C-alpha cells in the first residue's frame, strides 16, 4: 500500500542542476530513510546517498559529495535530490527507494541505508546540449520479406512506433534507440511479413515524438 | 527533624522529563498527611504496598514529582513500554517503588499550572557515521540526554529540537521531538516514590 | 568501496531448472548486510532477499539466499517463466552502499541462425545528403553475434552502431540491427555495400549485399 511517486522526466544542459522529488503515500514516513539510486543506460545501479527523516541529516557517497543535496519535507512527506554541475554522464534514471522498515531500536542501535523494499517509478534525467528536435522518418524498403522505418535524428527520448495503427504486431521488432555522435537519437523499427503480401497489403509505420509534437505516418512500399 | 515535603506544594511542577527529586535521610515523615492535600486517582506499588510505604522505616526515601495528565495513566506504569518510560521517566526495578497519580484540589492554591502538559516522544542520537541511530532510552533515576535541548514546556505538539555535537562529545547529532497534551481544569500530577533499606532513620511520625 | 563481483554474467537455463547466482565482495560485508534484487526492463528493482538469507515479504519460496563474509549466493530452486530477468546483489555493511554488476538469467533454447537482411538508404535520405545502411539479424539464439560492414571489401570501423532487442517472450530469440552512416559524398565513392554475419548457428559467415544504383 505504501507508494513512492517521483516527479517527471527532465532535460537539462551541462553545468545546470536538476531537482527530483519523491512523495511517500499509503503510509507514514515512520523514520524510514530515503535513498537515491541511479542507473545509466545499459548499466547497473549506483547509490548516491540518502536522508534519515527523524534527523533531517543526509549522507552522500564520496563521489557525489559537494554536488548533491538531499532534503526532506515531513509536512508534505516528500524527499528531494538535487544534483548540480550536471554532465552528460549524469544522464540516467534516478530512483528514490525506502529502507526496509524494521522493529524499533527502542535491538539497541538501528542501521539506516539498508536493503530497500519500496522503490519509486524512476525519473529519467537527460543531460545534453541538444535542442528539442523531431525525427526524420525514412523507409527500409522490402518466403519472408523484411521492411521497416528508420527514425533518425531526434532529441530527446522517447519515440513510439506502431505499424498500421497497432493492427500489425506480430513479427515487429522496434529497436532501442542509440545515441549518435551528433547527440541525437536514432532507432529503427522492422517487421517481417510474407513476400506474397507485398503486392496487396499496405504497411505504414506510425511515429510519435511527443517532446517535439511530431507525428508521422510513413507508407513503406517496395522500390 | 521532620522530612520536608513543602517544596512540592509551591510553584509550577515541572514536566515529566524534568521531574523534580526530593531525597530524604535521617528525618521523620507523614505520608498520609501529604496525600490528604490531593485527590488521589491511582496509587500502585512494586515490591511494597501503599499501606506499607506509609508505615515503614527506610535508610533513604526519594520522591519524584511532575505535572502529568491522568489521560496518560497507561504510559506511567512499571509495565509500560511507551514514550514516558522509554524517554522521560523510569523508576528503579530493584528497589521498592510506588507511583501516584493525583489532582490538585481547588483547596490547594500554592501549586501553579503550566500552559500545557509536555513530554519527549523520542530522543535519539545519530552517530558520526551519519547512518547509525541510537535511541536514547532513559536510565532509572536519570534524565533524558535531551533535557538540555528541550524547553521547559513544549510550545507546539510535534516540535523538533536538534543539536550538532562537537567531536569531543562524540560527533553526530542529538534530536528530540516533543508532544503536548492540553491543560486540564485542575492540574494533574505524578509522584514517584523509591525506598531503600540499609541504617533506617527515615521513619513515620 | 566494497566491490561486488557477480558471476556468471549470463545464466542460460530452462523453466524448471535450478539457478545458482554468486556475488563476491572485495572485503568482508559486515553483519551479513547483503541484499538481492530482481529487475526487469523498464521497471524498478524488486527486493528478494535481505540480510543475506531473509525472504522479503511476498517473495515466493523458490528464492533463497545464503553466505557470509565475502561469498554470497542467490538460488532459485525451480525457475518459473516470470523469473527470467537481471539480478543484482547489494551490500549495506559499509558506506557507500554498492551493487554488483548484475547477472542476467535468460531462457535457453535451441541454436537458431539469424535471417539477415540489408537495406540501402532511401532515395529521399540520400538526396538530403546522408546514407544510412541498415543490416538486420532477425530472431537468432544465442545472443552472441558478430557483424562486419565491408564496402567494396574494405572493413569499416568507427561509422556503425548496433542495437539489440530484449529476449522475445514467445520464441526466446534476439534480434539485432547494425547501422552504417556515411555522407552522400562518401557513399557515392563505392559500389558494393555488404554486411557479414558470424553466428553459432551458421556453418560459415553469411553476407548480404547490394550494389549502389542497381
Ligand atoms: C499524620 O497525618 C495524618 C493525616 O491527617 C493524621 O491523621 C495523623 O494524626 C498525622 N500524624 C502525626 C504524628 O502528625
Ligand atoms: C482540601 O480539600 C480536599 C477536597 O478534595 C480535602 O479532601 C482535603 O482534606 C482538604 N485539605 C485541607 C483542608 O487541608
Amino acid at each position: 500500500q505504501v507508494q513512492l511517486v517521483q516527479s517527471g522526466a527532465e532535460v537539462k544542459r551541462p553545468g545546470s542542476s536538476v531537482k527530483v522529488s519523491c512523495k511517500t503515500s499509503g503510509g507514514t514516513f515512520n523514520n524510514n530513510a530515503i535513498n537515491w539510486v541511479r542507473q545509466a543506460p545499459g548499466q547497473g545501479l549506483e547509490w548516491m546517498g540518502g536522508i534519515i527523516p527523524f534527523f533531517g541529516i543526509a549522507k552522500y557517497a564520496q563521489k557525489f559529495q559537494g554536488r548533491v543535496t538531499i532534503t526532506a519535507d515531513e509536512s508534505t512527506s516528500t524527499a528531494y535530490m538535487e544534483l548540480s554541475s550536471l554532465r552528460s554522464e549524469d544522464t540516467a534514471v534516478y530512483y528514490c527507494a525506502r529502507d526496509l522498515p524494521r522493529e524499533s531500536s527502542y535491538g539497541s542501535y538501528y542501521t539506516h541505508y539498508y536493503a530497500m523494499d519500496v522503490w519509486g517509478q524512476g525519473t529519467t534525467v537527460t543531460v545534453s546540449s541538444a535542442s528539442t528536435k523531431g525525427p526524420s522518418v525514412f523507409p527500409l524498403a522490402p518466403g519472408t520479406a523484411a521492411l521497416g522505418c528508420l527514425v533518425k535524428d531526434y532529441f530527446p527520448e522517447p519515440v513510439t512506433v506502431s505499424w498500421n495503427s497497432g493492427a500489425l504486431t506480430s513479427g515487429v521488432h522496434t529497436f532501442p534507440a542509440v545515441l549518435q555522435s551528433s547527440g541525437l537519437y536514432s532507432l529503427s523499427s522492422v517487421v517481417t511479413v510474407p513476400s506474397s503480401s507485398l503486392g496487396t497489403q499496405t504497411y505504414i509505420c506510425n511515429v510519435n515524438h511527443k517532446p517535439s509534437n511530431t507525428k508521422v505516418d510513413k507508407k513503406v512500399e517496395p522500390k | 527533624v521532620e522530612c520536608d515535603f513543602s517544596p512540592l506544594l509551591s510553584g509550577t511542577p515541572p514536566q515529566v522529563y524534568n521531574f523534580k527529586r526530593l531525597v530524604f535521610t535521617n528525618c521523620n515523615y507523614n505520608l498520609t498527611k501529604l496525600l490528604s492535600l490531593f485527590s488521589v486517582n491511582d496509587f500502585t506499588c512494586s515490591q511494597i504496598s501503599p499501606a506499607a510505604i506509609a508505615s515503614n522505616c527506610y535508610s533513604s526515601l526519594i520522591l519524584d514529582y511532575f505535572s502529568y495528565p491522568l489521560s496518560m495513566k497507561s504510559d506511567l506504569s512499571v509495565s509500560s513500554a511507551g514514550p514516558i518510560s522509554q524517554f522521560n521517566y523510569k523508576q528503579s526495578f530493584s528497589n521498592p517503588t510506588c507511583l501516584i497519580l493525583a489532582t490538585v484540589p481547588h483547596n490547594l492554591t500554592t501549586i501553579t499550572k503550566p500552559l500545557k502538559y509536555s513530554y519527549i516522544n523520542k530522543c535519539s542520537r545519530l552517530l558520526s557515521d551519519d547512518r547509525t541511530e541510537v535511541p536514547q532510552l532513559v536510565n532509572a533515576n536519570q534524565y533524558s540526554p535531551c533535557v538540555s535541548i528541550v524547553p521547559s514546556t513544549v510550545w507546539e505538539d510535534g516540535d523538533y529540537y536538534r543539536k550538532q555535537l562537537s567531536p569531543l562529545e562524540g560527533g553526530g547529532w542529538l534530536v528530540a521531538s516533543g508532544s503536548t497534551v492540553a491543560m486540564t481544569e485542575q492540574l494533574q500530577m505524578g509522584f514517584g516514590i523509591t525506598v531503600q533499606y540499609g541504617t533506617n532513620s527515615v521513619c513515620p511520625k | 568501496e566494497i566491490v561486488l563481483t557477480q558471476s556468471p554474467a549470463t545464466l542460460s537455463l530452462s523453466p524448471g531448472e535450478r539457478a545458482t547466482l554468486s556475488c563476491g565482495a572485495s572485503q568482508s560485508v559486515s553483519s551479513s548486510y547483503l541484499a538481492w534484487y530482481q529487475q526487469k526492463p523498464g521497471l524498478a528493482p524488486r527486493l528478494l532477499i535481505y540480510d543475506a538469507s531473509s525472504r522479503a515479504t511476498g517473495i515466493p519460496d523458490r528464492f533463497s539466499g545464503s553466505g557470509s563474509g565475502t561469498d554470497f549466493t542467490l538460488t532459485i530452486s525451480r525457475l518459473e517463466p516470470e523469473d527470467f530477468a537481471v539480478y543484482y546483489c547489494q551490500q549495506y555493511g559499509s558506506s557507500p552502499l554498492t551493487f554488483g554488476g548484475g547477472t542476467k538469467v535468460e531462457i535457453k533454447r535451441t541454436v537458431a541462425a539469424p535471417s539477415v537482411f540489408i537495406f540501402p538508404p532511401s532515395d529521399e535520405q540520400l538526396k538530403s545528403g546522408t546514407a544510412s545502411v541498415v543490416c538486420l539479424l532477425n530472431n537468432f539464439y544465442p545472443r552472441e553475434a558478430k557483424v562486419q560492414w565491408k564496402v567494396d571489401n574494405a572493413l569499416q570501423s568507427g561509422n556503425s552502431q548496433e542495437s539489440v532487442t530484449e529476449q522475445d517472450s514467445k520464441d526466446s530469440t534476439y534480434s539485432l540491427s547494425s547501422t552504417l552512416t556515411l555522407s552522400k559524398a562518401d557513399y557515392e565513392k563505392h559500389k558494393v555495400y555488404a554486411c557479414e554475419v558470424t553466428h553459432q548457428g551458421l556453418s560459415s559467415p553469411v553476407t548480404k549485399s547490394f550494389n549502389r544504383g542497381e
